[PDB]
């Protein structure tokens, strides 16, 4: 148990803290006009799939 | 005719945000995007702009949201460029000189934050958060755009309004 | 001047669609190529049009085809220059502002999709498809050209005409 909780302790912070890096990656874009300069969207995928 | 225009851009495109019954700041169109200093805590005073989903950037100080259909038509059109001179406000002329925005009469006041600056062709160019006090003139720590960046640019001294 | 030229031109460059007795929309040639919305359904009116093999693309929502020679003379001018500003169309003017075109009428309908849209010198820029009511505005869903390849802009909630 103790072994196996640790585990999901590792999993859980590693992916919750890409997913932070890309919110703060991708977080300048959503505040102008812009595009989302498809050479970023596709290596980091995002919410908006084709609008904006 | 400047000074009209300005204001009805700013009637059509600003709305007061209210918190315990005072006024806060003021919430503006631009574009796409509706802007809210961060700092400034309160509410849209606007059923539709309540309920909206707003996407913060504490290290940018501002809260950006999408805008309803219905009233996309009612936001002022934005611009990247500025060229050295002199600018329009609700309070009268800015000057943008060496990158810096000053006000010559240090007349802004807290709860200001939010009102925007005009270009000479009445387009939007930056979105005040608030004045550093240097000798007899007011810096301006403002939000202001790149070619694609937001960028805020804040004096020694301010003090957020 | 600029009107009646535009409108001459469109009486030799539309063609009315029918279907079960109504109209549905207008095809419209354009350089050596015949092009129609792809979403309306209908039958050219034109024997020689009508048993044409028409290109489809659903994802640009147009149909093409390609022309007899004995109609090239009658052939409206492309061009793939879009700049700021307004541009003719056979209810008015329509404006392109901030990538964009918008009718300040706001008086769009279902059943004129295909109607070109025209430049200063008698040029066609795009093809309306759909609008969006935009307040007291409509937005258009129009496809236009690059330099070599086809775009479509789509503001959402616009909706087919």
């Amino acid at each position: 148990v103790g072994m196996s909780l640790l585990a999901l302790i590792s999993i859980f912070a590693s992916c919750y803290m890409l997913v932070a890096a890309r919110s703060k990656c991708l977080t300048p874009y959503a505040l102008t006009p812009g595009a989302a300069v498809p050479w970023t969207l596709g290596i980091l995928c995002c919410a908006p799939r084709a609008h904006a | 005719k400047r000074e009209r225009m300005c204001m009805k851009i700013e009637n059509d495109c600003i709305f007061e945000v209210k918190h315990e019954g005072k006024v806060t700041g003021y919430a503006c169109l631009v574009g796409d995007k509706v802007m809210k200093p961060a700092h400034v805590k309160g509410v849209i005073d606007n059923a539709d702009l309540a309920k909206l989903a707003f996407k913060k950037s504490s290290k940018y100080d501002l809260e950006c949201a999408q805008i309803p259909v219905h009233m996309r038509s009612d936001a002022s059109k934005y611009t990247h460029e500025k060229p050295e001179g002199h600018y329009n406000w609700h309070h009268g002329a800015v000057q943008y000189s060496g990158g810096r925005f000053t006000i010559p009469t240090g007349a802004g006041k807290p709860g200001d934050s939010g009102r925007p600056i005009f270009d000479n062709k009445g387009r939007v160019v930056a979105i005040v958060l608030g004045g550093a006090n240097e000798g007899s003139r007011t810096a301006l720590s403002v939000v202001t755009w790149n070619k694609d960046m937001v960028t805020r640019v804040t004096p020694e001294g301010s003090e957020e309004w």
